[PDB]
């Protein structure tokens, strides 16, 4: 499930005008017009914040696992940190880490080495050449691990407890059992068959990896959210280079050519098209949102629903009959191992 | 309403030069002085403006007296101390109320404050005053009085004094922009700058007198460049113009030989240096603007000729040389040479 | 706003210049206000797209917390949920979750079952607590140590499958009457 | 001249960049590079037959950082997206575009991931984030006598579970609590 | 409960400058403006 999307605050003047006074007067008649604009994109950035907020920042205490790994021969190494790698990620964090690239980091300071770029400067310089930046999210990726973490280690060891008010520990045989009297069946046959039950869990972590690892592409939407940004981005530079039916492209070079008395009506032409163009960037990014959005909030309630305890409406945490279900962190978004 | 407007204003918590009297130096003027004294009764009679304060470039008089004004910009020649010696060339007489207002509570303990402040933009000297009987900090705005369109040229201020038997708080104004805060009967409380510290701009923002805690996207900063280099290409492939300056068989003006002139750089230094020369004239290029032309072909026709002759080759002419041997066309563009 | 024409009055260009070239200005105006209005609507109907969402959203928990109790974890309210009542407010709605939070709680014992006589013996509801010297049956929500009876231990196993199991004593009502 | 923002008008080419040596291998018949999005990257210098690329002189953005104004008077500024060590030179130069200086005392620099902040001072401890600042930041006006700090935010109150293998604890009472949800 | 709509596919070429080639070059000095539309339609026909 994606959760949010990379976060952008365009500036006018320096989009549409490059650094040029007559060309900035002139965007002025036009009044307040590309104020919603920041506006609206300081509006997306807020929201993006807050709905990793919502999705991850569910329980109010940090939470650690005891030292031994031993809950009645269940495995949970795949999924609990691992403390050798210096991210501190689980092997599941760091396949869905491996598997997803960023055109944009935006957390780089890429500044200083356009310059050094020794070859064609790429997206990211001939970004910022015309005026366009990305902001770093505000929780890294790296607390957004230990929220999971913390997550991770209140569900093994009390329940569904830590969801409601104080944790209370619980053998996880036990748990089990009561997990199993939620479905109807009762807790004997779990006593009966715990090496079974143990058995087919490890079996199917183990098999969940080599799933993962050896498809194409699972991982389909955060990377189309990520490519669809990247692309829009792109299209917004690519616009700078077009007529829009004057005599040239390049402010620099108009005003450079042609005298202010006559080349007002190339200027506004100019400032015509540029803006146009900067108001679809900033609609589609604003249908983006909200459709981002949706996303989150459907997040966040399968999270405290299926997480916190287990869910009874039928299809919505995994086919089958639910009985647990277990977080793990990726770039802009969240999975569940249900 | 707490209007937010762009316009010359005196930036604030900037310096001001305050002067003393007991000589009186014509400070600068760029785009308006703003201007303050505080006195007991009177010592500022009149104002002058404009450049080089001769009697060659309009100047301008504003002096008061006990009961009107003088306005008037003229061309007073100088005064040295009866305040002008000429005008000869001079209108714009206006007459009024007169600016100085002066009240006391039986006391000369309320030394009223004078602030004023003016501008020339497309002209229209525009004059304000108000009177508030080291410096205060309590606010006070300023009220018009006449606004008359002079057009002239403005670049120095002098101020005048009075007769007897602390003041000159002098600033300038700037294209800035200002955010005041108006009452609910007219009168202006309060004004903050919008170009001096980041809290000043973080209320222009979002125009409220009160910010709130938080974090506010202001504007945007770049680095302004350091120097500016422009670069050409190369430059070479000069012509044969020594080739075609110091022949030694000229041809007659019968047979004038043309020289034609292709694929160069010019060179025009050429052009000066060769000989003391005896006419340069030009007719449709200017002699020194030449070298920022581009042609696609030069002609150069060398012959030699008598000296009545020199003066006689020319556009629209006649005589035996002009009408049998070389003729010139009328709308000709180019230079002539002759030593 | 001028648009890029000689002024924002209608009415003002129309007396200071010939028809046809104030038409021609004239267009500047209208082409603007209509840019302006086309940004109005659209960003209203982003606007009422997300007030409607939310408003679907007031609904479901208007019928699920207020017209019964839900079993749904952290949707009326943080705990165990009880009641929910409405309150209007202006453009909107407030709700009154009423929930029910555990309290100090203590470190007791416990047994995944207890084997009597060759039988496993498993508690119907609830989990098996020692308070250290003796056996007990108790609810998972609230502490109500009661007796152990068969009442409350259906009987299915065999004494030797159970990891951690412990030993007493189970109790019937039968056999001493 | 290198290593400078410089205004330059190559061959007709009129824009602003910083300009510095490259490793291109443009080609003899070669003289302006440009991307995939069409930008004009490595210019040829005509007299220099020499590779020299062209970069954003300083494109960032400046956010004030204060309490409510009623309470204190105070600010702090960061500038998006840039080393402050370019903008602090910049500032000793004067050629920055906003006029508006803040004071550098030395105890204020603070190089975080989104800038770098000017005008506050780094405590270690870790407190709730009350003005996000980014990438893991948080600024706050507290009492020493009062200024603006920074400092990372605490995840929460740090607890550890006490499980153990054969051990539950139950609940013996409790509340009743009334929430609300607007 | 409504659960997809029709799939429209306007194409801006012959919408814009009925089979005319001049109003085609004009059109085309203004940059990308007809495949961002044909890239949306799709994108909502296949969400349907
Ligand atoms: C629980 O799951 C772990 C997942 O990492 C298993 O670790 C494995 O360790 C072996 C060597 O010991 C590696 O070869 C293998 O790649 C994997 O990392 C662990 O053995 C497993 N154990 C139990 C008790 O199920
Ligand atoms: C604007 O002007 C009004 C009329 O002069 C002022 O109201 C007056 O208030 C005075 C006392 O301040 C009364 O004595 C008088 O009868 C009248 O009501 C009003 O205050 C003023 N606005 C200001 C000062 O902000
Ligand atoms: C075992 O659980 C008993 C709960 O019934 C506790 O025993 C109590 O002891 C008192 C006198 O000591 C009796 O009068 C009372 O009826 C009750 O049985 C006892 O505290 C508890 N033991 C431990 C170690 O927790
Ligand atoms: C509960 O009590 C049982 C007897 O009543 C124990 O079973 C015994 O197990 C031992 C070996 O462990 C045998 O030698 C003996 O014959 C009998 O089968 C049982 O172990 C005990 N359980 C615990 C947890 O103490
Ligand atoms: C369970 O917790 C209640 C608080 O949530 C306790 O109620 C308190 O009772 C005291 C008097 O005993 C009052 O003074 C206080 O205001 C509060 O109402 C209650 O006693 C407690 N019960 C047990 C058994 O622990
Ligand atoms: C005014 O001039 C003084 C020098 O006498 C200088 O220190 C001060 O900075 C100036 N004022 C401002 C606002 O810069
Ligand atoms: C003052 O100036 C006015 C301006 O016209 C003039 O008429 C008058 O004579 C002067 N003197 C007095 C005493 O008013
Ligand atoms: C006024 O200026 C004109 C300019 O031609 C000049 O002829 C005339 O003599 C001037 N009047 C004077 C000097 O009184
Ligand atoms: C005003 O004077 C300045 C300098 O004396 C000069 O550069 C400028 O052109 C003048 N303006 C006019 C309108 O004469
Ligand atoms: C013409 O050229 C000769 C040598 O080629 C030189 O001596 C002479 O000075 C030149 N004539 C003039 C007028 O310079
Ligand atoms: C100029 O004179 C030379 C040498 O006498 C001759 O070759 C050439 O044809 C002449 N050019 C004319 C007459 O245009
Ligand atoms: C159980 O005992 C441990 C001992 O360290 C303690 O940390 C934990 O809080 C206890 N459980 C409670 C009080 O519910
Ligand atoms: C440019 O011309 C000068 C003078 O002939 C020469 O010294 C220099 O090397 C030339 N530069 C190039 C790159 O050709
Ligand atoms: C900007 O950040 C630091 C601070 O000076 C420095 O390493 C260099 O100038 C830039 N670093 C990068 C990675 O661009
Ligand atoms: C204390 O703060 C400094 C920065 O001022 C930091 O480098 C250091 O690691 C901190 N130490 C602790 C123990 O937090
Ligand atoms: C519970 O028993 C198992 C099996 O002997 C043991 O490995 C584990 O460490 C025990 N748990 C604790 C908390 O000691």
């Amino acid at each position: 499930l994606p959760v949010s999307m990379t976060k952008t605050s365009v500036d006018c003047t320096m989009y549409i005008c490059g650094d040029s006074t007559e060309c900035s007067n002139l965007l002025l008649q036009y009044g307040s017009f590309c104020t919603q604009l920041k506006r609206a994109l300081t509006g997306i950035a807020v929201e993006q914040d807050k709905n990793t907020q919502e999705v991850f920042a569910q329980v109010k205490q940090i939470y650690k696992t005891p030292p031994i790994k031993y809950f009645g021969g269940f495995n949970f190494s795949q999924i609990l940190p691992d403390p050798s790698k210096p991210s501190k990620r689980s092997p599941i964090e760091d396949l869905l880490f491996n598997k997803v690239t960023l055109a944009d980091a935006g957390f780089i300071k890429q500044y200083g080495d356009c310059l050094g770029d020794i070859a064609a400067r790429d997206l990211i310089c001939a970004q910022k050449f015309n005026g366009l930046t990305v902001l770093p999210p505000l929780l890294t990726d790296e607390m957004i691990a230990q929220y999971t973490s913390a997550l991770l280690a209140g569900t093994i060891t009390s329940g569904w407890t830590f969801g409601a008010g104080p944790a209370l520990q619980i053998p996880f045989p036990m748990q089990m059992a009561y997990r199993f009297n939620g479905i109807g069946v009762t807790q004997n046959v779990l006593y009966e068959n715990q090496k079974l039950i143990a058995n087919q869990f490890n079996s199917a972590i183990g098999k969940i990896q080599d799933s993962l690892f050896s498809t194409p592409s699972a991982l389909g939407k955060l990377q189309d959210v990520v490519n669809h940004n990247a692309q829009a981005l792109n299209t917004l530079v690519k616009q700078l280079s077009s007529k829009f039916g004057a005599i040239s492209s390049v402010l620099n070079d108009i005003l450079s050519r042609l005298d202010p008395p006559e080349a007002e009506v190339q200027i506004d032409r100019l400032i015509t098209g540029r803006l146009q163009s900067l108001q679809t960037y900033v609609t589609q990014q604003l249908i983006r949102a909200a459709e981002i959005r949706a996303s989150a909030n459907l997040a966040a309630t399968k999270m405290s629903e299926c997480v916190l305890g287990q869910s009874k409406r039928v299809d919505f945490c995994g086919k089958g009959y639910h009985l647990m279900s277990f977080p793990q962190s990726a770039p802009h978004g969240v999975v569940f191992l249900h | 309403v707490l209007h937010l407007t762009q316009d010359l204003f005196l930036p604030f918590f900037s310096n001001v030069t305050w002067f003393h009297a007991i000589d009186n130096p014509v400070l600068p003027f760029n785009d308006g002085v703003y201007f303050a004294s505080t006195e007991k009764s009177n010592i500022i009679r009149g104002w002058i403006f404009g450049t080089t304060l001769d009697s060659k470039t309009q100047s301008l008089l504003i002096v008061n007296n006990a009961t009107n004004v003088f306005i008037k910009v003229c061309e007073f020649q100088f005064c040295n101390d009866g305040v002008y010696s000429s005008a000869n060339n001079c209108t714009f007489e206006y007459v009024s109320q007169p600016f100085l207002m002066d009240l006391e509570g039986k006391q000369g303990n309320f030394k009223n404050l004078r602030e004023f402040v003016f501008k020339n933009i497309d002209g229209y000297f525009k004059i304000y005053s108000k009177h508030t009987p080291d410096f205060p900090q309590g606010f006070s705005a300023l009220e018009p009085l006449v606004d008359l369109p002079i057009g002239i040229n403005i670049t120095r201020f002098q101020t005048l004094l009075a007769l007897n038997r602390a003041d000159y708080y002098v600033g300038y104004l700037q294209p800035r922009t200002f955010l005041l805060k108006y009452n609910e009967n007219g009168t202006i409380t309060d004004a903050v700058d919008c170009a001096l510290d980041p809290l000043s701009e973080t209320k222009c923002t979002l125009k409220s007198f009160t910010v709130e805690k938080g974090i506010y996207q202001t504007s945007n900063f770049r680095v302004q460049p350091t120097e500016s280099i422009v670069r050409f290409p190369n430059v070479t492939n000069l012509c044969p113009f020594h080739e075609v300056f110091n022949a030694t068989r000229f041809a007659s003006v019968y047979a004038w030989n043309r020289t034609r002139i292709s694929n160069c750089v010019a060179d025009y230094s050429v052009l000066y240096n060769f000989a003391p020369f005896f006419a340069f004239k030009c007719y449709g290029v200017s002699p020194t603007k030449l070298n920022d032309l581009c042609f696609t072909n030069v002609y150069a026709d060398s012959f030699v000729i008598k000296g009545n002759e020199v003066s006689q080759i020319a556009p629209g002419q006649t005589g035996n040389i002009a009408d049998y041997n070389y003729k010139l066309p009328d709308d000709f563009t180019g230079c002539v040479i002759a030593w | 706003s001028k648009f890029g024409a000689i002024s924002s009055v209608l009415n003002d260009i129309l007396s200071r210049l010939d028809p046809p070239e104030a038409e021609v200005q004239i267009d500047r105006l209208i082409t603007g206000r209509l840019q302006s209005l086309q940004t109005y609507v659209t960003q209203q109907l982003i606007r009422a797209a997300e007030i409607r969402a939310s408003a679907n959203l007031a609904a479901t928990k208007m019928s699920e917390c207020v017209l019964g109790q839900s079993k749904r974890v952290d949707f009326c309210g943080k705990g165990y949920h009880l009641m929910s009542f409405p309150q209007s407010a202006p453009h909107g709605v407030v709700f009154l979750h009423v929930t029910y939070v555990p309290a100090q709680e203590k470190n007791f014992t416990t047994a995944p079952a207890i084997c009597h006589d060759g039988k496993a013996h498993f508690p119907r509801e609830g989990v098996f607590v020692s308070n250290g010297t003796h056996w007990f049956v108790t609810q998972r929500n609230f502490y109500e140590p009661q007796i152990i009876t068969t009442d409350n231990t259906f009987v299915s196993g065999n004494c030797d499958v159970v990891i951690g199991i412990v030993n007493n004593t189970v109790y019937d009502p039968l056999q001493l009457e | 001249v290198k290593n400078k923002c410089v205004n330059f008008n190559f061959n007709g080419l009129t824009g602003t960049g910083v300009l510095t040596k490259s490793n291109k291998k443009f080609l003899p018949f070669q003289q302006f590079g440009r991307d995939i999005v069409d930008t004009t990257d490595a210019v040829r210098d005509p007299q220099t037959l020499e590779i020299l690329d062209i970069t954003p002189c300083s494109f960032g953005g400046v956010s004030v950082i204060t309490p409510g104004t009623n309470t204190s008077n105070q600010v702090a500024v960061l500038y998006q997206g840039v080393n402050c060590t370019e903008v602090s030179v910049a500032i000793h130069a004067d050629q920055l575009t906003p006029t508006w200086r803040v004071y550098s005392t030395g105890s204020n620099v603070f190089q975080t991931r989104a800038g770098c902040l000017i005008g506050a001072e780094y405590v270690n401890n870790s407190y709730e984030c009350d003005i996000p600042i980014g990438a893991g930041i948080c600024a706050s006006y507290q009492t020493q006598s009062q200024s603006i700090i920074a400092y990372t935010m605490s995840l929460g109150a740090e607890n550890s579970v006490a499980y153990s293998n054969n051990s539950i604890a139950i609940p013996t009472n409790f509340t009743i609590s009334v929430t609300t949800e607007i």
